[PDB]
């Protein structure tokens, strides 16, 4: 982070919060409104030391893309990316997504029940 | 959901031909052909064969959009030389060149131990 | 866009990128870390050794360079690459490397919301001010017009009031108070404006809808 | 979760080489750099596969149902 | 309040907004099968026909330009120079 | 609508006249009288009673019968009822106003208590804002409580003048909900007049007083003689709204039904009746009063539900309530809910992605979104098959339709319809098809601050989700593809289609009004690529040429003959790019060292659409002013240009794809040595800083005048460290090779500036918070890692390292500090700018250029007598060179002097055909003399205007180009003599000028206006089509020339602003949009300043004067000083070392030694023993050019005799003022000592605190003609006092300027005010390098100035700024806005966009600013 323009660290610090990883290992067992689990969470090839205490190599949020900085077909201009479709097929950046919905039964209604049927 | 079924890339859905032949208007003895469900694989091939042929004045191909599987091919051939025949000819020219390679290979493959 | 492996530009090694970003994203962010991580991430992958990208270490683009170079790649990350369509070499060399990418939520499909209705995403004051600048009044009309029926009223040409008693069959128009029978107009307004005006009259307030611009002036 | 079957980038079958790598590591006390090259993973594109991988499954098979 | 055909101080040229709106209004007619004035030398699309009618000075409309005082000039689309 | 007929003309509300219902009218218009407070069951016989819900009013029961107006519940516009109020009643809304009027008029004669006789009242009366006058009058009249009988006239106070002969005292009127209470007094506490008398001012009293207010008196209030009389604010007679306002939910039959207004009225009527049934029956007083206040309550509650309670007893024992205010709480808020853009229909939003394969004006719509949005297309023989094909395709196959809508307006829902595949489309049915390829859709990106960010594109249905944009349409929208969503909106009607594609269509937006340039360029890849492709070293093998060629769809199939045919057929990179370019396109530009051999492949020449030389980058192919897009747009049409983006992109992109462009860390590394130079460069500044440190710690740094040591030490350090970072940064930019990918982007123009390379490669440079080095947050040290009082760069926040090198933790944290400053006020700039732009618009929203070329607001006020002073549309103006203005007088003569009678300065017989027979032609040389004296006035005129000497001014019609087109269109050879006559040129051009017409009025005033509006374009024109010029340089034949004339005339007309132009909005969003880019020497600049300026804040942050010294003495550094001192406010405080109060009792001998000599000296050719002794400091004493005598006799003339003053003279080593009072002494002195140190003005103008001199380089004409810089000393002051400073001897009082445009106004008048205000607003917009075409700021600055004063933009009104009562219904109380509109007779012009939306009409804006009618002429 010492090689970044100052604000850029700030931005990252936010987006990291919207990375998909493996929030918990017990995720299969929690019913939480939104869940995003990465198929193939990889450790970053570029770890930090603080990363150890953060359990990042353990519950990593992201994968190591083979990345080319190239003007290619013209389709990666102004902050788009040309992603490798094949890579996608073989699983790169796939994610589970668990939306879990909740519904209850009646509040106080004198025999005004709600029936799951 | 918007994602078109991946087969649509190598498989012709209905009404589409392999080739549409259009008579280029802008120039004499030229033709524009649209290959449906092909891509560069073929395009760049046929073109650089079409281009060797000397009674061909012009050969070019383009895939106008990465989304769609198809490409256009323009061949301008000399007066009295039919581009379809130039295609046919450059097509054969390939089939024969690959036969060679297929042979040469299976050949040089057998001599190998492993 | 996603290209398939065929089309991607490939490296001599037959490796091809999972991900092509644009170089124009680079100088203006000053995002050198991305490059140095990428440099490192490469060495790391090649060398099995986890790449320490911790801040304030004594690690260096120059050191990471040396290691990559030892691994038989050009040390500044670049790699000769071959255009996938043609096979021809790329004239320029392409900075190539692993880099940790995060996949963020709020995915396309969640934000395709297309609420077209026959029987952001708004057209707010600012887009209104935009269409004005454009001169595009009928669009402004079409777009701000409520579903409220274009209800038809009649008006006195003296007091722009909705006090016109219209015997339409008989072709008879009387505005009492003004003594009007000939100088009377018919205008369509949304019924919800008709109402608002009557509500305004109800509250002792004359909203006079005239048909000429210049006054008795 | 578990080893991706194939290296994303190119598609080397990589998911037949995970236990053997864990061995190349533990029982043969080798380092990942040397070990990965022995499994044949020569291009970093396929190396990052195994070497980056986190085997969270062995933590999932620790819960009861 | 009206201003005689002579003494028109307003542009003899059609304004981009006027064209926008003739073409609009004219196409809105052409689109509901009201009769066309020119030869449809191929065209199926209303606006494109409306434009062809304007082009061949065959739109039968008068534009009423209001001045800010309230008076107005009338111009016939025929009269109006279309040069935009 | 309502398929019945009515002979009545069909019209559109042009004006809404607001007023109050006189009780007279309320009856006159009414149909009922309404007595019975019930309905139906007349002894049980159902229907209605002649009391409510029927007497004549709207019907129910499906009955058409309705006063013979027939029709029924859907076609009848409910007729109005009537209800007499037994007693006068305050209409709730005006209780406020009523009270207020009652405070202004006498409560007995109805006579305005303050007349034209009182002077503070004529200023109150003269105000034209009916609302602001009433307020100004009221704040003046509420003081009065005595309706004066005799008033001091305009003469002697001895002499009284009579007025309203009624002497009675007024009550001070306070409110109590619905009762106004009045309390009198025969003066405040005077004998036999004490104790007020509280009596409730009843409605009956006030109404009669209101009636006695004269047509003159109440008109000088808001009130309208005709529309709103004060009396009418008082209800006597109540309108009864019929059943459509107040419904009856009769559930089929045999059940009650009447709305909550009906009951609320029923209770009014009850109270009314029981108030009558107490007068008719007779009663006590606090019984009718009680019966009155019950009525008054029910009328009140009927309209306003916000008084002493809520009467909720209407058919329900649980108690809810609805008034007509609280009806508008669901009808002023359901109209406003739909006035805010909520029910967003036929629109669609998704991520945008760029796509180099769409045309510039396309928008890739995903199929799935395409399938969702419909277009109602009318079935038409031209389209019967296609439409039929769709209807078969259905809701799910793409080129399908959702709904087929038949004549009867029925909707066959093709999705769930048993006849989905069995519909015979008949002519005149609507099919609601999907949008398909080529539908005009309006594609917009919020926040949309910019006509250019709502553009119309052709649809192109595509596969995956996400809208797809052509990359070049990118910055018009300020859109990138990192997650931006965009809204697509499908125009629904055919004219609405036409409008989009005819006005907003993206091609029509290339050259934008905002900066009279293109606003869409070639960008990112395509730019970077084009530069590369264009280099000389770029050559293309035949094999790849053919593709590139074939890629350009507009290619004509001719393979260009290669620029190299030798060993290998080999095309230039330029050659093929030159096929993207169409023919007839030329472009000349020259850089620093371009020639016609342009070594550096510099500059640009394109001829007939072959770029002949120059690297094509931003300059050419970007959005820049002169560039190839500007050119192609004007020269060849918008569409043909739009297609150019496509071609260029396609070619270049194709090229780039097979060439490849990248950027690595290698691109960001400096040459080993450069790094040592860089490291040296920095370490060379740390000495400089260190030397200044040592210097200052020694106390050897002299504070720069009016700047502290510490203030000026930092100033130096910061500049050193910047000079460093910068000379450091250059040191790496020069290094980096032309291979360098980073520099390779930088050359081309695509993202990347110097500071970027600079920070990545050389030094990051000094961080800074609140424009200072990092501050000592810990005590006297910036981190706990430094020692106390460490002022080094490293400590105080210089980041030494590049980002490549990495930052130290301190550097990292200081960078983080500077960074956080950035984001914090990047959030401020976003938030304030967000709101300025919304104010700027609201301000100028209604300004439009009407058919007379005048520019007017909604009211009709002339803001500009011709739009932006020249009647040109800013999108048709180019920067052009006014050549008459520049160069030596010598040069002027060389170019433009044609003197036939002079074998030397004649046109040479080679240029001209009749070239020889011209020599010595008196008659001609009288024409050519006319020409030249005219060119001379011209040069003179121009130098009067552009005092600066600035040659290059945005003008319409690029004359240079037209000529360059002539010379190519005619193949003019610069070898044979031209066939022109002098008379041809000289008269031709003279004749041409008479043809450039912005204005057409035949009268003199307009012809004069027209002559002016065209003045500037004409000097350009005269200087371009000068006789020598035409022949010497241009070489135009009679043919080309005659062409140039008719072209100049053609384009000039094309350049004239179209009546219709929402020129104001344009002007507001031309000032706003760029401000939404201001993301950042010591004067407030940028948005704080913009929010300062627009706010017309009298309390500015950085008030400055800028005074220029009288012409003859500019260089005199000593006179600059002498003025500085005689201006800078210099107090005794600033010149006194210390004060001391001694007891020193003998006024001869003295207990102070150093003063014995001074009392002796004041005895050569009463007093207290307490002495105030001031010791003064020479330093600042002679610095401010001051005498002891002067300081002295100042204090001695400040304290009259009330102080005995004596002072040491100017030789004595200690300077001393000794002062005595002349016993409570020691205290009067500490007062006087302070009255001295603070108050007394030794020298200068008050409020001028700092006064800095500065050398300003000035452009001034030398004797020989050409513009020479002449340095001038210029005092700049902290503090403004323009009046008193203006007058100071030796300044150029002509030029003295302040940024406080407010003081300028107040001293120099409004016209100068405006001038200055424009210079301020423009400085704000110039300070971020940005340009905004003059007319936009003019129009803002004109609007701020139209009414005699500086009227602020950033809202002044709580209601309006220029908004009709109908328009965007502001406050949760529109009722309140409408109430006042009633009372003040607000006259709505319906030129609003909302009023007309409320009215179901299009605005008289632009395309709706004229009417279309059916011509009976066309044969
Ligand atoms: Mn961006
Ligand atoms: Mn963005
Ligand atoms: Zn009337
Ligand atoms: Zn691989
Ligand atoms: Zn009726
Ligand atoms: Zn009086």
């Amino acid at each position: 982070p010492d090689h970044n323009q100052s604000p850029r660290n700030t931005y990252q610090s936010a987006m990291g919060k919207q990375a998909m990883g493996v929030f918990l290992t017990n995720y299969n067992v929690r019913m939480d409104t939104m869940a995003n689990i990465l198929y193939y969470p990889q450790k970053p090839l570029g770890t930090t030391r603080a990363m150890e205490y953060l359990k990042f190599r353990e519950l990593p949020a992201g994968q190591n893309a083979i990345v080319a900085i190239a003007c290619y077909s013209g389709y990666n201009q102004e902050d788009s990316m040309i992603m490798n479709q094949s890579s996608i097929d073989r699983g790169l950046f796939r994610s589970l997504f668990f939306r879990s919905y909740m519904d209850q039964e009646k509040k106080y209604g004198m025999s005004i029940t709600e029936t799951f049927e | 959901m918007n994602a078109p079924d991946r087969f649509e890339l190598f498989l012709l859905g209905e009404g589409e031909s392999k080739l549409k032949i259009d008579p280029d208007t802008k120039a004499p003895n030229a033709v524009v052909i649209t290959f449906e469900k092909e891509d560069h694989t073929l395009g760049n091939l046929i073109r650089a064969e079409l281009l060797n042929d000397r009674k061909v004045l012009f050969a070019a191909y383009k895939v106008e959009h990465p989304f769609f599987a198809r490409f256009k091919l323009r061949i301008q051939t000399t007066e009295g030389y039919d581009p379809k025949d130039a295609l046919k000819n450059a097509c054969n020219s390939i089939i024969n060149k690959l036969g060679a390679l297929k042979t040469n290979f299976e050949t040089e493959w057998n001599l190998q131990t492993l | 866009i996603t290209y398939r492996r065929e089309d991607m530009p490939f490296t001599a090694e037959g490796i091809v990128p999972d991900l092509i970003i644009n170089p124009h994203a680079i100088p203006s962010r000053m995002t050198v870390a991305h490059l140095i991580e990428c440099l490192l991430s490469k060495v790391a992958a090649l060398s099995g050794n986890e790449g320490d990208a911790s801040p304030f270490t004594d690690i260096t683009v120059e050191g990471i360079s040396k290691l990559l170079r030892e691994h038989g790649y050009q040390s500044r990350g670049f790699e000769v690459m071959y255009n996938g369509h043609t096979g021809k070499k790329l004239m320029a060399q392409i900075f190539f490397g692993p880099t940790y990418y995060q996949r963020l939520r709020h995915m396309v499909d969640d934000k395709i919301h297309a609420r077209a209705r026959g029987p952001g995403l708004r057209f707010g004051e600012m887009e209104r001010d935009c269409m004005i600048a454009h001169g595009a009044a009928s669009f402004l009309k079409e777009r701000l017009m409520e579903a409220s029926d274009a209800f038809r009223v009649h008006i006195c040409g003296i007091c722009g009031l909705m006090t016109v008693i219209a015997k339409l069959n008989h072709n008879q128009f009387e505005c009492k108070g003004c003594d009007n029978k000939i100088d009377i107009y018919q205008i369509h307004i949304p019924y919800a404006a008709k109402l608002l005006f009557q509500e305004l009259m109800a509250m002792n307030i004359t909203p006079r809808l005239y048909t000429d611009r210049s006054r008795d002036f | 979760m578990i080893v991706p079957v194939r290296c994303f980038s190119c598609g080397k079958v990589v998911g037949d080489k995970w236990e053997s790598y864990l061995n190349l590591l533990q029982e043969d006390e080798l380092d990942e750099g040397t070990a990965l090259s022995r499994l044949g993973l020569k291009r970093y594109c396929c190396r990052r596969m195994i070497l980056t991988h986190v085997d969270l499954i062995e933590k999932f098979l620790r819960y009861n149902p | 309040k009206a201003i005689p055909k002579d003494q028109r101080a307003t542009t003899p040229y059609m304004t981009k907004y006027e064209r926008a709106r003739i073409l609009g209004t004219r196409a809105l007619q052409i689109s509901m099968n009201a009769p066309v004035f020119v030869d449809l030398e191929g065209e199926t699309d209303p606006l494109r026909i409306a434009m062809k009618e304007l082009a061949e000075k065959k739109i039968p409309l008068v534009i009423r330009r209001y001045l800010p005082d309230g008076s107005f000039e009338d111009w016939s689309v025929e009269e109006l120079i279309v040069d935009l | 609508v309502g398929q019945q007929y009515s002979s009545a003309p069909l019209r559109t509300v042009k004006e809404v006249q607001f007023g109050l219902f006189s009780p007279e009218e309320v009856r006159a218009i009414s149909v009922a009288k309404i007595r019975f407070p019930e309905t139906m069951d007349e002894t049980q016989t159902r229907a209605k009673i002649g009391g409510l819900n029927d007497p004549r009013l709207g019907s129910i029961d499906r009955n058409l019968k309705c006063q013979t107006c027939q029709e029924g519940m859907n076609e009848c516009p409910g007729h109005f009822g009537h209800i007499d109020l037994a007693k006068p009643v305050f209409h709730v809304g005006f209780i406020a106003k009523i009270k207020k009027v009652c405070e202004c008029v006498c409560m007995h004669c109805g006579k305005l208590l303050l007349d034209e006789h009182n002077e503070l009242m004529r200023q109150a009366l003269a105000i034209k804002d009916s609302k602001k006058r009433f307020a100004a009058i009221w704040t003046l009249c509420k003081t009065k409580m005595v309706c004066e009988t005799d008033v001091p006239s305009e003469d002697d106070p001895t002499q009284l003048v009579s007025r309203g002969g009624c002497g009675n005292t007024q009550p001070t009127i306070r409110k109590d909900g619905l009762k106004l209470v009045g309390s009198w007094k025969k003066d405040r506490a005077t004998g036999d007049a004490d104790e007020p008398e509280l009596r409730v001012l009843s409605t009956e009293e006030i109404l009669n007083i209101f009636k006695h207010i004269s047509v003159k008196d109440f008109t000088s209030l808001g009130f309208n003689e005709v529309f709103s009389r004060p009396e009418w604010m008082i209800l006597t007679c109540l309108p009864v709204p019929p059943p459509p306002v107040r419904p009856s939910i009769s559930f089929n039959e045999s059940q009650r039904g009447e709305d909550d207004l009906t009951f609320k009225l029923a209770d009014i009527l009850k109270a009314n009746i029981s108030l009558e049934t107490l007068e008719h029956n007779g009663a006590p007083h606090h019984a009718i009063e009680e019966a009155e206040s019950l009525l008054q309550f029910h009328v009140a509650t009927y309209m306003d539900n916000d008084i002493a309670g809520q009467p909720q007893a209407l058919q329900k024992s649980g108690r809810p309530v609805k008034s007509i205010r609280a009806r508008l709480k669901g009808k002023e808020g359901r109209i406003r809910g739909n006035l805010m853009g909520k029910r967003v229909d036929f629109s669609a939003r998704t991520v945008i992605s760029g796509d180099p394969n769409l045309e510039l004006d396309q928008v890739g719509v995903p199929k799935s979104i395409a399938k969702t949005l419909t277009y109602p297309e009318v079935v038409t023989p031209y389209n019967i098959d296609r439409l039929t094909q769709l209807v078969r395709n259905g809701p799910n196959e793409h080129p399908g339709a959702k709904y087929v809508i038949r004549d009867s307006g029925d909707r066959i829902d093709l999705r769930y319809s048993k006849r989905a595949g069995d519909i015979q489309l008949q002519y005149g049915w609507k099919v609601e098809r999907h949008i398909m390829d080529n539908d005009p859709v309006l594609f917009n990106r919020q926040p949309s601050l910019h006509k250019m960010s709502m553009m119309a594109h052709r649809v192109k249905v595509i596969p995956y989700s996400t809208f797809r944009l052509n990359l070049s349409v990118t910055s018009p929208y300020n859109a990138d593809f990192d997650g931006d969503e965009m809204n697509l909106h499908v125009p629904q009607s055919e004219e609405t289609r036409a409008e989009l594609s005819q006005l907003c269509a993206v091609p029509l937006q290339i050259v934008s009004p905002q900066s009279n340039k293109p606003c869409m360029g070639i960008v990112q890849d395509t730019l970077c690529g084009i530069r590369k492709l264009t280099l000389r070293d770029t050559f293309i093998e035949l094999d790849q040429v053919l593709n590139m060629l074939y890629w350009v769809p507009d290619w004509d199939g001719v393979i260009p003959t290669p620029a190299i045919i030798k060993p290998k057929p080999l095309w230039s990179g330029k050659q093929i790019l030159s096929v993207a370019i169409p023919n007839g396109i030329h472009l000349q530009r020259f850089d620093e060292g371009t020639t016609l051999l342009s070594p550096k492949d510099n500059g640009m020449l394109i001829i007939d659409g072959q770029i002949i030389f120059g690297v094509v980058e931003k300059k050419t192919v970007g959005s820049s002013n002169g560039g190839l897009i500007h050119v192609v747009t004007r020269e060849k049409g918008p569409q043909v240009c739009a297609k150019l983006f496509g071609n260029i992109q396609k070619v270049v992109n194709f090229w780039l794809l097979h060439n490849g462009f990248s950027t690595g860390i290698g691109d960001t590394i400096a040459d080993g040595p450069t790094m040592r130079e860089i490291t040296e460069t920095i370490a060379e500044a740390k000495k400089k800083v260190l030397d200044v440190t040592k210097e200052a710690q020694a106390n050897l740094l002299t504070a720069k005048h009016g700047m502290t040591l510490r203030e000026s030490f930092e100033d130096n350090v910061v500049r050193f460290l910047n000079e460093a970072r910068d000379k450091a940064g250059r040191l790496a930019e020069v290094n980096l090779k032309d291979l360098n990918n980073v520099k390779q982007m930088v050359m081309a123009g695509s993202k990347g500036s110097f500071i970027n390379i600079a920070q990545m490669s050389a030094c990051v440079g000094q961080q800074s918070v609140e424009g200072k080095r990092i501050a000592f947050g810990f005590v006297d040290r910036t981190l706990p890692h430094f020692s106390k009082d460490d002022y080094s760069p490293e400590s105080k926040g210089f980041v030494e390292n590049s980002y490549l090198r990495g930052l130290t933790p301190q550097e990292f944290f200081f960078h983080a500090m500077g960074g956080r400053e950035g984001l914090i006020d990047t959030a401020v700039k976003t938030a304030e700018t967000g709101y300025i732009q919304r104010r700027l618009v609201k301000a100028l929203e209604d300004i439009m250029v009407h058919y007379d070329n005048t520019t007017r607001n909604s009211l009709g006020n002339v803001i500009q007598f011709i739009y932006g002073e020249d009647g040109m549309d800013a999108a048709h103006i180019e920067k052009q060179s006014l050549d008459t203005i520049g160069g030596s007088d010598a040069a002027f003569e060389k170019r433009y002097r044609v003197d036939l009678l002079n074998t030397d300065h004649t046109l040479d017989p080679s240029l001209l055909e009749s070239g020889s027979e011209i020599l010595g032609d008196l008659k001609l040389q009288v024409l050519l003399d006319e020409e030249y004296k005219q060119l001379v006035k011209d040069r003179k005129f121009l130098r009067e205007v552009f005092v600066d000497g600035e040659a290059n001014w945005p003008l319409p019609v690029n004359i240079r180009r037209i000529i360059q087109n002539a010379q190519q269109t005619f193949h003019i050879d610069h070898t044979k003599p031209s066939d022109l006559t002098i008379k041809d040129i000289v008269l031709g051009v003279k004749d041409l000028q008479e043809n450039l017409l912005v204005l057409r009025g035949k009268n003199e005033i307009i012809q004069n206006a027209q002559r002016d509006a065209v003045t500037l374009f004409c000097c350009l024109l005269r200087s371009r089509l000068a006789t020598r010029r035409v022949l010497q340089e241009y070489r135009l034949t009679k043919q080309a020339f005659d062409w140039v004339l008719s072209n100049i005339e053609a384009q000039f007309l094309r350049s004239v602003v179209h009546p219709g132009e929402m020129v104001g909005v344009l002007a507001a969003q031309s000032i706003g949009e760029p401000a939404t880019q201001m993301t950042l020497k010591k004067v407030t600049s940028g948005v704080p300043r913009l929010k300062e300026i627009l706010n017309v804040a009298k309390n500015m942050k950085t008030p400055s004067l800028t005074v220029y010294l009288e012409p003859g003495h500019a260089a005199d550094q000593e006179q600059a000083k002498l003025i500085r001192s005689a201006i800078e406010h210099t107090t005794l405080k600033s010149v006194t070392i210390a004060s001391e109060i001694y007891y020193d009792p003998d006024p001869r001998s003295t207990v102070i030694p150093e003063d014995e000599e001074i009392i002796q000296l004041h005895f050569s050719l009463q007093q207290s023993p307490w002495l105030l002794r001031l010791e003064l400091d020479r330093a600042a004493m002679n610095d401010k050019d001051l005498t002891m005598g002067q300081v002295g006799e100042r204090i001695k003339q400040t304290f009259k005799n009330d102080l005995f003053v004596i002072w040491s003279e100017d030789n004595d080593e200690k300077l001393i003022i000794r002062c005595r009072v002349v016993a409570e002494e020691d205290h009067m002195l500490k007062k006087i000592e302070n009255t001295m140190l603070e108050n007394i003005t030794l020298r200068g103008v008050e409020n001028i605190e700092r006064v800095v001199m500065m050398k300003y380089d000035r452009k001034v004409p030398s004797p020989t003609g050409e513009y020479v810089k002449e340095p001038e000393w210029v005092l700049e002051t902290d503090g403004v006092n323009l009046s008193e400073v203006m007058t100071v001897p030796g300044i150029d009082p002509t030029r003295i300027y302040t940024n406080s445009f407010i003081d300028i106004m107040e001293v120099l008048g409004i016209e100068a005010g405006r001038a200055a205000l424009y210079k301020e607003v423009y400085n704000v917009i110039a300070s971020d390098g940005s340009y905004v075409n003059y007319r936009h700021m003019a129009l803002l600055v004109d609007v701020m100035t139209t009414q005699g004063g500086l009227t602020s933009v950033t809202r002044h009104g709580f209601n309006r700024s220029n908004t009709g009562a109908l328009m965007r219904c502001s406050f949760e109380e529109t009722v309140e806005i409408l109430f006042e509109a009633g009372a003040s007779a607000e006259l709505d012009d319906c030129r609003g966009v909302s009023e007309n939306v409320i009215l179901g009409q299009m605005a008289p804006i632009g395309t709706g600013a004229f009417d279309v009618m059916i011509d009976e002429e066309s044969l």
